[PDB]
């Protein structure tokens, strides 16, 4: 009810847009220019997990200048480390998100192509920069009235070369089953789940728990059983666990997506593949026939490799204190 | 200058034809 923002008098809060665990976000008018922005107020220092997720998010948004990744305009610079308790992020205001869109809008096949195309274009530049999102889902794909789509929520992101997730409905089977939880392929799997949801207008694998999630997945793509099917699973315990589950042959996707564009079904088949090494890449998906209306190889940024040190904190195992987290964010804001 | 502000609480176009 009573929300306080200690920010520049140049801004005038308009309305409360959301209140999450992370904190709150309000739309605001930058008085001098009349421009509208979203201002996120975060109080992460008594919530370690959120302080670290906020740090990843700030570093990544500040780094990219891409049409399909949320733009950050500025971050309030605090005046003293001692009284540094709130983080204010000024970013672009987006109208809604793909979750809300799938739940309320009648989408044409053209809408679907356009949304998955933009999603993959963002994934391509991230992957090419050695960034993997790791938690892609419809609610993380922000959208505006003209259908522009921008990726956000890089809290579980990592730089390539346990954890908590809100849901595993969009998580790759090999990620669930093995220690290979940091691949480019896991993001393509999530994109395949998003593409399927656009067609079905409901999640394709809404598991009730860990085992049931795999049961739903395999009930559609087929339960891997042969030494070839399982060649990609290095762990013997994982292969045994898979072998202990009910086993069924793959289900014919066309039957599941009767009135869907055959090219869309082909792209989906290439994304929802158990073996990550056989899964289509973001770049290859962009060149797929289904997306020919929007594909332009001269306008799909490849990215530039970011060194692992970008997220140096991920490579140290000493316990982090409240002060250490404040220092990490402080340092990032001022440099 | 930073000041405190308080606040008390409570159409999708067609996609572009060609790229
Ligand atoms: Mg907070």
């Amino acid at each position: 009810k009573r929300i306080v923002y200690n920010i520049s008098s140049d801004f005038q809060l308009k309305s409360l847009l959301g209140e999450g665990a992370y904190g709150v976000v309000c739309s605001a008018t930058h008085k001098p220019t009349g421009e509208i922005v979203a201002i996120k107020k975060i109080e992460p220092f008594d919530k370690p997990l959120f302080a670290l997720r906020t740090l990843r998010e700030i570093k990544i948004l500040k780094h990219f200048k891409h049409e399909n990744i949320i733009t950050i305009f500025n971050i309030q610079r605090p005046d003293s480390f001692e009284n540094f308790n709130e983080v204010y992020i000024i970013q672009e205001l987006m109208q809604t998100d793909l979750h809300r869109v799938i739940s309320t809008q009648m989408l044409s096949d053209d809408h679907i192509q356009y949304f998955i195309y933009q999603t993959l274009r963002a994934v391509k530049v991230l992957h090419g920069s050695n960034v993997i999102h790791r938690d892609l889902k419809p609610s993380n794909l922000l959208i505006n009235s003209n259908c522009d789509l921008k990726v956000c929520d890089f809290g579980l992101a990592r730089i390539i070369d346990v954890e908590f997730v809100a849901t595993r409905w969009y998580r790759a089977p090999e990620v669930m089953l093995t220690s290979a939880k940091y691949s480019r392929a896991m993001d393509v799997w999530s994109c395949g789940c998003i593409l399927a949801e656009l067609f079905l207008r409901r999640p394709i694998f809404p598991g009730r728990d860990y085992r049931h999630q795999l049961l739903l997945i395999f009930g559609i793509i087929g339960t891997p059983h042969s030494d070839n099917d399982l060649r990609c699973i290095e762990s013997p315990r994982a292969r045994e666990y898979i072998k202990s589950l009910p086993m069924y042959p793959a289900a014919p996707l066309e039957k599941m997506f009767p009135r869907v564009n055959p090219k869309g079904i082909d792209l989906l088949q290439r994304m929802l593949v158990f073996d990550p090494a056989k899964r289509i890449t973001a770049k290859e998906a962009l060149e797929h026939p289904y997306l020919q209306t929007y594909h332009d190889p001269n306008d799909e940024p490849e990215g530039e490799p970011i060194p692992p040190s970008f997220f140096e904190f991920d490579h140290y195992k000493e316990a982090l204190t409240t002060k250490d987290l404040k220092k990490l964010i402080w340092n990032e804001i001022f440099s | 200058p930073v000041e405190r502000q308080t606040i008390y609480s409570q159409i999708l176009a067609a996609p572009p034809k060609e790229r």
